[PDB]
């Protein structure tokens, strides 16, 4: 599944939300982030309805001042500043008969571990332990002349080493010229009575 | 046997199709999306 | 629960449907005002959804 | 300009206002104005 | 008494999660929503 970096359609927000955002960062409370992926089957209809596959990832923002300075910079619309978000998107992902999408887990154990092993000696809980071997995305707003053209561009980072040979290569636009952020899926099919 | 062959035969495990739909958001809690993406396609031809 | 006095997002309006809006409003007919509220729960993977 | 068009919304208590049935509200850490506000009754016990 | 032993254990009511996500619409029938407002938060700490 290969997504465009650039976003289909313009951010529709007001100024009053996006004041509320700034001043939620100012203080010192708990703001997340969150990266939702979704699933749609065939109408399907011995039993109807076209069934649904979704998984959202909640990524705590840094309760240091510095980093939430450059998230209200970048909210506010300063020309460089790159919103990182650390471990968001898995790179590998399962799509089972119905529910909730899961997570390749016996991958994860190989990527971790073989190759350049990445920290994992720090006593990490295991709402993180899972979550070690997903890639990070950046974001950045290109705006445009006025303030009702603001679009966001997306681009993803591998971990630990790149170019890994377990990596498949992604494409590179046939219009723009930036490469295209990849899932790859492991579809199950094979329903049970 | 024949209630197990009736068994045996009714329950047939079955199959359904591949996905054609497939949404991606990132957002930041309680607020519009930041970015919003969807890939389309029936054919498996097309790179999206 | 709280929600916040001014609109999270702009009126995504067109010209013809406001109009069809105040000309529906000059006339005799029967115009509805409506209010809606949402609650959504978590996935509940016993049962999915 | 016309591109930028936004509502703002505002509650009124019915008859006795400061009647001590009702819970006070917020005033907005932001803008100033009050939080409409919504008092709800979970039930969770749920049957088999 | 056995049977009723094992309905009594089986029947078990349970419990379910509280809300995370509350939203609000007003409008005028048959058209685009005039407002709309949205409510997020797992921590139960903010105001919202």
């Amino acid at each position: 599944v290969r997504f465009r970096p650039e976003s289909e359609i313009y951010w529709p927000i007001s100024q009053d939300s996006r004041n509320a955002m700034i001043d939620k960062l100012s203080r010192n409370t708990s703001v997340n982030f969150e990266v939702s992926l979704e699933f749609t089957r065939p109408y399907d209809p011995n039993e109807n309805a076209a069934l649904k596959h979704s998984k959202s990832w909640l990524v705590p923002i840094s309760l240091d001042m510095t980093i939430r300075a450059k998230i209200q910079s970048a909210l506010r619309g300063d020309p460089g500043h790159p919103i990182l978000i650390p471990q968001s998107i898995p790179a590998f992902i399962q799509v089972p008969n119905q529910g909730e999408l899961t997570l390749p887990t016996s991958i994860g154990n190989t990527i971790i571990n073989d190759g350049n092993p990445r920290i994992n000696t720090t006593g990490m809980e295991k709402s993180d332990e899972a979550r070690a071997w997903f890639d990070s995305l950046t974001l950045n707003l290109e705006q445009g002349k006025s303030q009702n053209e603001k679009m966001w561009i997306a681009t993803s980072e591998h971990p630990g080493d790149q170019n890994a040979k377990l990596w498949i290569k992604t494409a590179n636009t046939t219009y723009s010229g930036r490469p295209y952020l990849q899932v790859v899926g492991f579809i199950d099919r094979a329903f049970p009575s | 046997f024949s209630p197990l062959l009736l068994w045996s035969l009714l329950n047939q495990i079955g199959t359904i199709s591949m996905p054609e739909k497939v949404t991606l958001r990132i957002s930041i809690e309680g607020y519009p999306p930041l970015y919003e993406m969807e890939a389309q396609g029936s054919n498996h031809d097309n790179a999206e």
